[PDB]
């Protein structure tokens, strides 16, 4: 120590700076935290996290390719009709041909016209529907081909419904409404009112009573400052309702910016009426991510009409960064990365909910609501109106459409959800009183008791005269308030639409609420006891079905063999005996191993979506979550599946609830996992780089025949001496020598379709010497192989050579790369001096796997013809084998194509930027799943993936004579 | 891509297709991703598929199919899938590096039957349900054990 | 607040709206929190509420008004809620 | 300094743990302190004062 | 290059991959000579691909594909793959030579 | 390449922290993401790059050489050029031999 610190001072260095910083640092720390513990004691943990900022640019969808969907839904209907999903011209027909109309242009009407034209009505009573009903369609599209889109609603009304069982349970239903079938009945219903409401060629207004006040109305300001029913204002907006309800109201370069439009709200039915209508959508989502994109993008695939386009964004409107954020990119040029657009309507109705929060309770949750409701709402006008002024706009008006609650402090418990409410009432002054009347227009929508707990009581407020809303009918109530006159009305003077269907008219309306409640409360527990206890009764007086489970029965999925006068009357009648089947090419066998499993399961997730039971159960079986099990366990006997770890038996109807799950995460496109690919991190790809030694290196016990080889390479620059003690060598580089020390690289390709995680080759029945010897491909190629034959019913492949001779079976199946793990192996640890088998070279060949089917399953003869054709590999052995079948040296082949994915040739895919950015996909906010988007304006680079796919094929004439099934004609 | 619609939309012109009758594009790689040189086994086994099940997969990540591929009136993009009342042909077409282009039709395998005789016809039905129920035992035996 | 319309709301309008509604509200649960801990039913506290007979009338002042007027949902506040017992509302609507 | 560093590989001696402390300090300083920006930038200096 | 030169940092061009492909020679054949469009099919026979080339060739021009055809077959030699034969004792040892 | 000396590398655990060596800041990042916490890299104030130094247990990778007994082979004649034939130099440059 004392001799360390004199050389520290004869060098002027300071051992103790690090640690004298380390304190400084610490200290500051100390102190930023001491200042984050303030903040979040202030604000409290509630409001601290909920304003982290969620909107991105680069994270915004958009959806404007309706010119796509509605050839879509036209081919969706067409089908339904054709296979009896729909036998009458229901509500819901209606509407997709309210929407296929909204898309209609010429290319649409041929599109129909074809498929009209082409139907043949005389194949039963469904085809003859189906070419009426697609006449009318085309004959209404017609009309509307120069029309622009209407918002126009045709589902029925429905009224709430409540009944109690005789076990005292609670049943809410939609039933439709007996007295109102349409929505120009609802419009007229609307101005008529009820006797509650009422007080001491021709429009619907002329149907308003005298001296009544209709269930939705437009309020006027007093000179007095108070805002009362005005029947000029509501006579305009009942007109107006009943245009949008018989005509339909366009919404065409009209430019929304929607928030709190999530499924199941009233803002989801605003932004489908404005996506029918026409109008160009900015809705934002606080649960970003692929299932709310998908559940847009379905929406919009279905009422999108023509020039609409939907923006889904990422957005917190608790933060006010966001906000600024959103609206700088809302109004910034296409250019500088925004959307170019200028606001035509605002609809804030984001809002986070809040029970059981009285006076006492309003803590960080409730300032953080109220700070989205209120405060943040005001600062997005706010941004709105700085926009239009810096860019100069004075004749557009924002229409801000805000949501306001009749109530405000009624029921209470509800956090500041009404002091927001009730704050959002002095825009109509402020808008007078201050200088943003030209940017933006104020429409205080007062929304009534809308049905999406608050349910089950909605009949017996109704029994009274008051009226209450469907999330559809407010809706349809808000959008009337974004009609031409209504706007012009806000822009006139701001406006108070009342929507709340005469629920003022009702005194004390929250005891009311809760006597009702009550009641309902009371009955349903009364009438659950009195049963349980007449049960129990029953039971002791008089003493004391079995349920049967689906259990996984997977089927080859063999084609399905017509009788021959229908197979005969498709056909033409000339083709008996006109074709060579010798000539004939037909597709006997097919199968495939990739990342969702066999071929089976792969079709179910791309067809349905999802696994059946037996889908799921394959893929478990596939990915070793459940082995097989026959004979004793745990004392009794048991025979079926059991969990491969736990050993627990496992019941067909528990494998989905316990695997879906599991497979669903570990199966596809997902995050490339480092244990199929031998510790291959993509996020740490090791490296080495080439140093020149700067001192000696210390020496290093060394073999002699290890240290003689050092000293081959380095020359002079090593030194090799001999230890007498035990005969080894030490190996002392010197200045100068050549080093390599490991690096790692972060590489921006993390997800890769991969093969399901828990595949294994002895779960087919590979033996482990055959897995040691040969590459992941060629089992997946074997794998392949032995499901294809088994697809084409060949059990043996011995079975071809009763029909063929051994010189008649081919393979000319190949690879566009081949064994890359063996590549890898002879390139890579041949150089590090790993351990690697001396054959790593012949199992990297192409055409290896192609020989080692030949030589484990078939011992045929024939023609070998292994193709490279990169990508088109496949194609290019269904060519080869075509012609070697044709050509007669074979009579089948086995087709088809493999590759694997490794480390090398995803990193030169990368660096070829062929592939996808993964890192810029996260930017974007894309999942794995969805990284994969073919035929999309955001497509940015192909998914690598990983797999094989073997077809067996053969002459029509051989496979008809072996009884294999036929699955298509090559 | 663009390319490949473009490929597909003059093979349907010049070859007079009619107008209004666009190819329904199947996507397959959304979900299996691209595998280089499984791939056109892969599409090959989906169009199989999709002849003997006349279900016509969508592409389920088709989110908003590009403003430049609706020139091509030819082709159809589904998002979501379709039980098409009968597939008769499908055209499987892959682009490999170096310029390795491809295409393979599949015809409905009920087409062939049309070419045979009753007599024939029926004793390959009954060939192909016994070896079904061959396959079927020996597919589970060989699962379970 | 002087000159602070809708698009100048910032940083200064919103602390002011916490001091002269959220901080005000927290205030009466504070108390009411205080009561009820005690056990006292029978002595409330009688809030003298400040409240602008002008809600956005003159305007530029930030959220004034939006705490004036948000301030009045306790008369309703007092009738749905569990706390009328430890305090009781009386909103002065100050003049000139 | 060979001298020096020999004795401390003798002594055990980290002459780098001082320095390495501190530059984990200073990154827990940058993310504390990105932090109190984003709070900052959000609820306001006027507000956060 | 992709596999050994990546791996030491040592410059390699970005599309090694696409150079490294078998049909990546009758590619650049067909694009820097030929323009044709016709039938591309690369065959794998280890050291039968010739004979397999002639064999897929004349199949191409019975079948009509083709009317002219470019076969043959090619390989070249590095240290590699001299090294794996030498391990697998394919190759003469020339020491015993 | 020479048959006679092919270079191999050799995985050894290193036994003493070796020197710092002037490294880029992307290189020494690099070096750290590897190495965890048994390479320390920090930054030069004179000039801004960085200094990488291995401790005790990190791996290192030392060249050795192998000799190998097969030394003939089939070559092109020396001196064999594509520039002969008329291929051009960025054709060569782009495309494998
Ligand atoms: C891929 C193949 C392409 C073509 C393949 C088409 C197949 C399939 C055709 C369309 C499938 C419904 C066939 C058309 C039927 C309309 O054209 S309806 C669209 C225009 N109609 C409307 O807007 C009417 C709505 N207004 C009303 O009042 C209706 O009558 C309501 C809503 C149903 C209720 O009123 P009520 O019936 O009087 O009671």
């Amino acid at each position: 120590r004392q001799q360390l610190q004199v050389l520290a001072r004869y060098l002027k260095m300071d051992l103790d700076n690090g640690e004298r910083k380390f304190l400084k640092e610490k200290d500051t720390v100390a102190e930023l935290q001491a200042q984050l513990d303030y903040l979040n004691a202030e604000l409290g943990e509630f409001f601290v996290n909920g304003v982290a900022t969620s909107f991105s640019r680069k994270k915004a969808r958009t959806f404007d390719s309706s010119w796509n969907w509605a050839k879509q839904s036209l081919l969706s209907l067409y089908f339904e009709i054709i296979h009896g999903v729909l036998k009458n011209v229901d509500r819901e027909v209606v509407s997709e041909a309210i929407n296929i109309m909204n898309r209609s242009n010429d290319a649409l009407i041929k599109f129909m016209e074809y498929h009209i034209s082409n139907t043949d009505e005389t194949k039963g009573e469904n085809y003859q529907l189906v070419k009426t009903l697609g006449e009318q369609l085309i004959e209404n599209c017609k009309q509307v081909l120069d029309v622009d889109p209407v918002y126009k609603d045709v589902a029925k009304p429905t009224g709430p419904k409540t009944a109690i069982d005789k076990n005292g349970n609670i049943t809410y239903s939609e039933e439709p409404r007996e007295k109102v079938r349409k929505l120009s009945q609802y419009v007229q219903e609307m101005a008529l009112g009820g006797p509650i409401t009422k007080e001491s060629s021709k429009t619907v207004s002329s149907t308003i009573p005298r001296e009544t006040i209709p269930f939705l109305h437009l309020r006027k300001k007093t000179p007095a400052g108070d805002w009362k029913y005005d029947r000029q204002l509501s006579s305009l907006f009942l007109d107006g309702l009943e245009k949008a309800a018989f005509n339909g109201v366009t919404f065409k370069d009209k430019y929304v910016l929607i928030t709190g439009a999530g499924k199941g709200s009233i803002g989801a039915e605003v932004l489908q009426g404005l996506l029918q209508g026409g109008a160009k959508v900015v809705v934002t989502t606080s649960r970003f991510s692929k299932q709310v994109t998908d559940y847009y993008q379905s929406i919009y695939a279905k009422y999108g009409a023509k020039g609409s386009t939907l923006i889904v964004v990422p957005f917190n409107q608790g933060s006010k960064q966001d906000v600024e954020a959103l609206i700088e990119f809302i109004y910034d040029t296409e250019k500088n990365g925004g959307l170019g657009w200028d606001l035509d309507a605002i609809i804030p109705f984001a809002a986070i909910p809040e029970q059981g929060i009285e006076l006492e309770h309003i803590d960080s949750k409730s300032e953080f609501a109220h700070r989205i409701m209120l405060t943040n709402i005001l600062r997005m006008m706010g941004c709105v109106k700085k926009q239009k002024s810096a860019r100069g706009i004075e004749t557009r008006p924002a229409q801000v459409i805000l949501p306001m609650s009749p109530n405000h402090g009624t029921f209470g418990g509800d956090g500041m959800y009404s002091e927001s409410k009730l704050s959002l009432e002095t825009l109509f002054n402020r808008w007078h009183s201050e200088s943003w009347a030209n940017q933006l227009t104020v429409c205080g929508a007062i929304i009534g008791w809308t049905r999406g707990a608050n349910n089950i009581i909605a009949e017996g407020i109704e029994k009274m005269g008051v009226r209450t809303f469907s999330q559809k009918e407010m809706a349809f109530n808000l959008l009337g308030l974004l009609t031409p006159e209504v706007v012009e009305l806000c822009q006139k003077s701001p406006v108070m639409a009342d929507l709340n269907g005469g629920l003022q008219f009702v005194p004390e309306l929250k005891e009311f609420t809760a006597k009702l409640r009550k009641e309902l409360v009371e009955t349903s527990e009364v009438r659950k006891a009195v049963s349980i206890e007449t049960a129990l009764e029953h039971k002791v007086v008089n003493g004391n079905q079995v349920e049967i489970q689906p259990r996984a029965n997977i089927q080859l999925d063999f084609p399905e063999l017509k009788p021959y006068k229908q197979v005969k009357q498709i056909a033409p009648a000339e083709l008996e005996g006109l074709l060579d089947l010798e000539r004939v090419i037909v597709v006997t066998g097919f199968a495939e191993v990739g990342p969702w499993g066999s071929a089976r399961t792969r079709w179910e997730m791309e067809a349905f979506g999802e696994f059946s039971l037996e889908g799921c159960v394959e893929m478990a079986w596939i990915m070793g979550f459940i082995s097989y099990h026959n004979g004793n366990l745990k004392g009794r006997p048991y025979t079926g599946w059991v969990d491969s770890k736990t050993k627990e038996p496992v019941d067909d109807k528990d494998v989905k609830a316990k695997y879906e799950t599991s497979i669903l995460e570990h199966s596809g496109i997902r995050l490339i996992e480092p244990e199929l690919f031998n510790g291959y991190n993509p996020e740490k790809k090791e490296m080495i780089q080439e140093v020149i030694v700067e001192e000696d290196l210390e020496p290093f016990e060394a073999s002699k025949e290890t240290a003689e080889q050092f000293k081959h390479q380095h020359g002079d620059k090593v030194d090799i001496f001999e230890i007498p003690e035990t005969g080894e060598y030490s190996v002392k580089l010197l200045k100068g020598a050549t080093l390599y020390i490991p690096k790692a690289l972060r590489f921006d390709r993390l997800v890769a379709g991969q093969i399901p995680t828990g595949w294994n080759a002895k779960t087919y029945g590979i033996s482990d010497d055959i897995i040691s010897q040969v590459d992941p491909i060629t089992l997946f190629v074997l794998v392949s192989v032995v499901e294809a034959f088994i697809a084409s019913g060949i059990t043996d492949p011995y079975e071809m050579y009763k029909y063929v001779h051994v010189s008649e079976v081919g393979n000319c199946s190949g690879s566009g790369m081949g064994g890359v793990s063996a590549l890898r192996g002879m390139f890579k640890d041949r150089f590090k001096d790993e351990p690697v088998q001396n054959d790593i070279l012949q199992e990297s060949f192409i055409n290896t796997m192609s020989a080692w089917v030949n030589m484990l399953l078939i011992s045929s003869s024939g023609p070998i013809k292994t193709p490279v054709g990169a990508c088109a590999t496949s194609v290019e052995s269904v060519d080869i084998g075509v012609e070697t079948i044709l050509s007669g040296k074979a009579r089948i082949c086995i087709v088809g194509g493999y590759d694997d994915f490794q480390e090398e040739g995803s990193f030169e895919f990368g660096n070829m930027k062929a592939t996808s950015n993964t890192l810029e996909e996260f930017e974007h906010g894309r999942t794995p799943a969805e990284m994969s988007r073919p035929a999309t304006t955001t497509r940015n680079g192909f998914m690598e993936a990983q797999g094989a796919g073997i077809q067996i094929i053969m002459q029509a004439d051989l496979a008809l004579k072996m009884g294999v099934p036929i699955y298509g004609i090559v | 891509d663009k390319n490949e619609s473009a490929t597909i939309n003059e093979m349907m012109k010049h070859l007079g297709r009619s107008e209004g009758n666009p190819v329904i594009g199947v996507f397959q790689k959304f979900l299996t991703g691209h595998p280089k040189g499984a791939a056109g086994a892969w599409m090959m086994n989906g169009a199989l598929q999709i002849l003997n099940s006349g279900i016509i997969p969508g592409n389920r990540n088709a989110d908003n199919v590009d403003k430049i591929l609706e020139q091509f009136e030819y082709v159809l993009y589904p998002s979501k899938t379709l039980k098409t009342d009968g597939v008769r042909a499908v055209s499987i077409t892959s682009f490999g590096f170096g310029q390795k282009g491809g295409q393979a039709i599949v015809v409905h395998p009920d087409y062939l039957y049309g070419a045979i005789t009753e007599d024939r016809y029926n004793e390959y039905v009954a060939k192909v349900s016994a070896r079904e129920k061959s396959a079927y035992k020996f597919f589970h035996n060989g699962m379970i054990y």
